[PDB]
């Protein structure tokens, strides 16, 4: 089903279709269906949730029939099924939003080691494929370690997780010094 | 005049207090009472403040 992704910093955008193309009352909300982003006519009412300080929407996209929902700053718990209720369908977005880092902080040596944690949100089964300055594709899922750390590997680290269909790209910023 | 949940120099209710909606499965459905007293709001502020 039509997912979305995040990085644990980013925003999303999510999707609201309408055939009148007019501005009519749509309502965005969670699966259990608490009010979060909602059209009441010509205005936006902040639904009383997680997401009272953060959720938005393009606003002028209305009078098109084009509704938008977004997340700003999301952290691994506003990954949940949303809604979108225009008129009589429920479309339905599905975001589960996650993030990651690296253990090593600010003090590395060649010949060390360092690993991985990607803050993945519950029910997922994601894959992490990962890279590095020196092509080490790190071949494996969550915890992702190399015994060899030199200085050849300085610079960041493309890493990606696969959840779902769809992955997003990630530093793993290496400086020696 | 317009206002919000709450309204000025407007109407009154007839009769007593009632209510419009429908289902309670999940409840948007904007509930509205007509309350059948009259209330006092006043504003004022003369000057008061005059540095800006």
């Amino acid at each position: 089903k039509k997912v979305v992704l995040g990085k644990k910093g980013d925003t999303v955008e999510l999707t609201c279709t309408a055939s009148q193309k007019k501005s009519i009352q749509f309502h965005w909300k969670n699966s259990n269906q608490i009010k979060i982003l909602g059209n009441q006519g010509s205005f936006l009412t902040k639904g009383p949730s997680k997401l009272n300080d953060r959720a938005d929407s393009r606003r002028s996209l209305w009078d098109q029939g084009n509704f938008p929902l977004i997340i700003k700053n999301l952290k691994i718990e506003d990954s949940d099924t949303y809604i979108c209720e225009v008129e009589d369908q429920k479309e339905e977005v599905q975001l589960l939003v996650f993030g990651l880092t690296a253990n090593s902080d600010t003090h590395l040596l060649q010949g060390q080691s360092l690993t991985l944690t990607l803050e993945s949100p519950p029910g997922s089964s994601p894959s992490v494929q990962c890279r590095s300055p020196r092509g080490k594709n790190i071949q494996g899922g969550k915890t992702l370690s190399v015994s060899q750390l030199e200085l050849q590997d300085s610079g960041t680290w493309t890493c990606t997780v696969l959840q779902n269909q769809k992955k997003v790209e990630f530093k793993i910023d290496i400086v020696v010094l | 005049v317009v206002s919000t949940q709450l309204l000025l120099n407007g109407s009154l209710a007839e009769g007593e207090i009632i209510i419009r909606s429908e289902n309670l499965t999940n409840n948007v459905k904007t509930i509205l009472v007509h309350l059948n007293q009259s209330v006092e709001i006043v504003c004022t502020r003369p000057n008061n403040n005059t540095r800006k």
